[PDB]
């Protein structure tokens, strides 16, 4: 209907993530909902999340939808009036949006310390989180070089290099097949994530997993920068266990937590063993 | 090897009996007859005690051209357990156990015997819907082997390719 | 001088390798040489090998040149007349060129046995040796699947896929960044090689080392098919130790022998510990 129009118009901010826009659309449609019962609202918003992930096939949209449903259930467990409960839901959603829209800056502030002077950083594709981290690092009078792969499916590496050149940072574009070649000249690898699975692994661009192995074979540190709304309760046993709704040439793949050193979220610097703890404490 | 190393040294020996053919009991009795402090165990415990073993010494039926092994079943698991704990694996085999063939004759490498050894005939009507396989031999890769002791001395697997060339002709590989 | 035009016109047979054409040109210019001393012949042929390598930056050309120089130095040790020695060199070079042309079939008929029925093979780029091995197995009444990488620098995997489709073989083209994705769905990896280093490793297309690492991480057998005239006495300690004359985005890289299972040459099926043996026995 018109929910897709609003969701696609909310993505006029180039810095706004897809999951953030989906959550904003869900909150707007919860505000404008004329329902008088909690079950009808839950069902309508569930079908709306279904439509949203039908429009955008990213894992972040599904993660945000599940987080919104869990927040709805948590707010409904308390008051049980659906009027005062609705006001509480509205104010809590406002506060949650205001707190989650500034998580990238906090991630950058807490992650930019791990970058030394004169080190070499390896990135896979274009991501706003790595860009903000590198900007916060170069703002602290740090000097380093950046290697970025081209990400052949959609040339996001050239876009990342063009965005980094405006920051006066030496950047070099390498091919996807030359990952194992420049791995010895890189001091650390920093990648983003589209979704963090239960065990601790990530779900990212197709050329990420093969880069986490080549780093593990050389004891290179491998850091993942991702927000908190990307925590999804999924457990892929292998590359085939990933749902086809997210992969569709595959557009995404899974990386095991044993190849990940640290995660930098708005909750802080965590190990791959903390995502499962957070998901269990949330009772999603 | 063990009974010659025991007349001047004293050490611990553990024998894991194979489940289909429990021939490890005979070797255990023959070793205990010489006073070597021999112990008997099953295959399932091979990994369980693997953390308290300093060296593994085995033999084989034949050696392939790439340094691989055609051993008794359950030996690949022992090699994997020794590689997990970085335990050296020694192979005692003479020179007449070198075959120029390469691991490309699958579906016939292992020797299959009657299923009577694994599952008895007195089970009942379930024997008509259950597939029972009893392979006698198994394949051991060359990267899980540390040393080869033969009548000429000690060698590495990465040199076996030479010994074959010193024993057989390339025109007699297919025979 | 106008010698490179004879080497370029020698490669009018699309199935002839570069090293074979270089050796044929060297033998032709040895026949047409009018010198009366062995030192002058050696100097002229070293200069000609340098001129030929200046055009083709492949490692196979240098390997063939060094092999030809070693053959000359070996044939110049028995007769010591430069006329008797010249006739013996001409005859031995004719026999060597006749024997080299039969190396591809000799590798194929010996390597096709390692392919089972219903198997899944993984190839990186276009290689005539791999193509001959695959077409020798389908002639033996065998059915299998092939996954060919795209080779983003220059699209060589598409040519291999077209050849396999012409040979009625089910082939699927994958991206350079998806090697770590389909590695779990493959039974063995058969790749070519432009040059075999002393320690047993190979020098192949840039997207070979990462695939070898991914296959080692998943215990997948990594097979390499290459001729014998590609044996060069080089010892790269890392990726940067490879000479820049062969890499020129790098066009080639080095794979250590620790990730190679077996080698299929015209000398037979060897281990990575047998190339150094031949290089020492040859006294190259």
């Amino acid at each position: 209907e018109l929910i897709e129009y609003f969701k696609s118009q909310m993505k006029e901010d180039p810095d706004m993530a897809s999951a953030v826009a989906a959550i904003r659309t869900l909150l707007e449609f919860l505000k404008r909902d004329k329902g008088e019962t909690i079950q009808g609202l839950r069902a309508n918003l569930t079908s709306a999340i279904e439509t949203l992930c039908g429009v955008d096939s990213s894992v972040a949209v599904s993660s945000g939808g599940e987080l919104f449903l869990r927040f709805i259930s948590l707010a409904s467990l308390e008051y049980s009036d659906y009027s005062k409960c609705k006001k509480i839901m509205i104010e809590r959603g406002e506060l949650f949006l205001r707190r989650i829209s500034l998580s990238r800056n906090k991630i950058a502030d807490l992650c930019h310390t791990f970058i030394k002077d004169g080190a070499t950083i390896l990135t896979h594709a274009y991501s706003r989180v790595v860009l903000r981290v590198l900007e916060a690092a170069v703002a602290a009078k740090k000097r380093f070089s950046v290697y970025v792969t081209e990400s052949q499916p959609d040339l996001s590496g050239k876009k990342m290099a063009k965005a980094l050149c405006h920051l006066n940072v030496p950047v070099t574009v390498v091919l996807d097949a030359a990952v194992g070649y420049i791995m010895e000249k890189a001091d650390l690898v920093i990648v983003g994530a589209e979704g963090v699975v239960e065990n601790g692994g990530i779900i990212n661009k197709i050329g990420t997993n093969q880069m986490a192995v080549c780093a593990k074979a050389q004891n290179k540190p491998f850091y993942v920068v991702a927000e908190s709304f990307k925590f999804v309760r999924l457990f892929p046993l292998n590359q085939q266990d990933v749902p086809d709704k997210f992969k569709y040439h595959p557009w995404v793949d899974y990386t095991a937590p044993s190849l990940i050193t640290l995660l930098f979220t708005d909750l802080g610097v965590l190990t791959p063993s903390a995502v499962s703890d957070e998901l269990i404490k949330l009772y999603l | 090897f063990l009974k010659e190393a025991a007349r001047k040294r004293k050490f611990h020996v553990i024998v894991a009996e194979c489940a289909p053919f429990c021939q490890g009991h005979e070797m255990a009795v023959n070793l205990s007859k010489a006073g070597i402090e021999t112990t008997v165990m099953t295959d399932a415990a091979i990994f369980a005690v693997m953390s308290r073993v300093n060296k593994v010494i085995i033999g084989t039926k034949t050696i392939l051209a790439n340094g691989a092994l055609r051993a008794v079943t359950g030996t690949h698991t022992l090699a994997l357990a020794a590689k997990h704990h970085s335990t050296p694996l020694i192979v005692c085999a003479p020179m007449f156990k070198l075959s120029p063939q390469f691991p490309n004759e699958e579906d016939s490498f292992h020797k299959f015997v009657a299923p009577e050894e694994v599952l008895p005939f007195t089970e009942g009507d379930i024997l008509e819907k259950v597939s029972v396989h009893c392979p006698v031999f198994d394949y051991v890769p060359p990267e899980l082997i540390t040393l080869f002791i033969s009548n000429i001395g000690g060698n590495a697997p990465s040199y076996i390719y030479r010994l074959m060339s010193e024993l057989y002709h390339p025109d007699d590989h297919v025979l």
